[PDB]
């Protein structure tokens, strides 16, 4: 199947006193890899799962000293940004950031993106051709205009297309036994009795990896999306994910109802049904 | 790995 | 600036079995800014020990964390998760229910 490696940041103005609160964090497709957070004590880029372990001290050096850079860039930033928008210096604001690339089945490059906020909106992100800028208000104009000539679309296109899936092979590689392994979920069915007429029917889906699942109804063979409730997919905190999709019935009917469950680590059809 | 050096200042 | 209030899910790592050691887990997302406080409740009172995951946000700018902590479900003990946020007027408490 097809991977992806993405890394998130989060910068949060602490307008009364110090530099912001700083958080970043790096996935290979569902599992976090690295973490770093400005008010811990290390201040160091640290590993969050087992196979980036084998990495060498290069290796922590040079991310540390990247995502230092960028917490710097993030400081400057929400100055700039509090100035473009003629904001005053008593609230605190938010910057985000998140790019990464995604690869197919064959491991080679995809697509790429590079995307920015500011105060939870959008403000500035890399078309997909990887090639120009998307700005959606005046001041991202600005930025825009700013990233143009200092050649900004240029480094990042040749990071997303070669550099990011590098990197994301080698992972993939040096963490196989879990990277991948794909874990099918494992499913049942309950039933729950509102009343003397109705029933809920919930189909489950645990422990699975990767949280890519669809969860589907039929009646008599037929989709049904009327009366269903389908949770967001959820993590268990183990690595794996959850997800269960409900479907009220008339008591008594529960037979003609059929849940469908579709996963990467599930090479054929998975049907559930209350027989019991 | 992460993009480096380090990001454009907007 | 833009405020979305949190969604809320309380749940087990593991099925739920009554006597048996297990992880309970309090999931928000959806939300903006990033500032929340969550707690965990037993029969009312805050558990102390409570650890949360790094945060993260979704292709909508919106922000998600795992808060969890280790506990062993019993017929007669009662499970919460609660969450204020600048969006909630006052604090928000979602039950543990086995069943969802």
């Amino acid at each position: 199947g097809s991977h992806s490696m993405r890394y998130f940041f989060t910068s949060v103005s602490r307008p009364g006193r110090g530099e912001p609160r700083f958080i970043a964090v790096g996935y290979v497709d569902d599992t976090q890899f690295v973490r770093f957070d400005s008010d811990a004590a290390s201040q160091r880029m640290e590993p969050r799962a087992p196979w980036i372990e084998q990495e060498g001290p290069e290796y922590w050096d040079g991310e540390t000293r990247k995502v230092k850079a960028h917490s710097q860039t993030h400081r400057v930033d929400l100055g700039t940004l509090r100035g473009y928008y003629n904001q005053s210096e008593a609230g605190s604001h938010t910057v985000q950031r998140m790019y990464g690339c995604d690869v197919g089945s064959d491991w080679r490059f995809l697509r790429g993106y590079h995307q920015y906020a500011y105060d939870g909106k959008d403000y500035i992100a890399l078309k997909e051709d990887l090639r120009s800028w998307t700005a959606a208000d005046m001041a991202a104009q600005t930025t825009k205009h700013k990233w143009e000539a200092a050649h900004v679309a240029e480094q990042l296109r040749a990071y997303l297309e070669g550099t990011c899936v590098e990197w994301l092979r080698r992972y993939l590689e040096n963490g196989k036994e879990t990277l991948q392994r794909t874990d099918a979920p494992k499913t049942h069915m309950t039933h729950h009795a509102v009343s003397d007429h109705e029933a809920t029917l919930r189909c489950w889906a645990l422990s699975f990896y990767p949280a890519e699942i669809t969860l589907t109804w039929q009646r008599d063979g037929e989709d049904q999306t009327q009366d269903t409730e389908l949770v967001e997919t959820r993590p268990a905190g183990d690595g794996t994910f959850q997800k269960w999709a409900a479907v009220v019935v008339p008591s008594g009917q529960e037979q003609r109802y059929t849940c469908h469950v579709q996963h990467e680590g599930l090479p054929k059809p998975l049907t559930l049904r209350w027989e019991p | 790995a992460q993009w480096g050096p380090d990001p454009a200042a907007a | 600036m833009i405020q979305r209030t949190p969604k809320i899910q309380v749940y087990s790592r593991h099925p739920a079995e009554n006597g048996k050691s297990n992880f309970l887990n309090c999931y928000v997302s959806g939300f903006h800014p990033s500032d929340i406080e969550v707690d965990l409740l037993k029969n009312g009172e805050r558990i102390e020990k409570v650890e949360h995951s790094d945060l993260s946000f979704s292709k909508d700018w919106s922000f998600y964390l795992l808060y969890y902590t280790e506990f062993t479900p019993t017929e007669k003990d009662e499970y919460a998760c609660r969450v204020n946020h600048v969006t909630l007027s006052q604090p928000k408490i979602v039950k543990w229910d086995r069943d969802m």
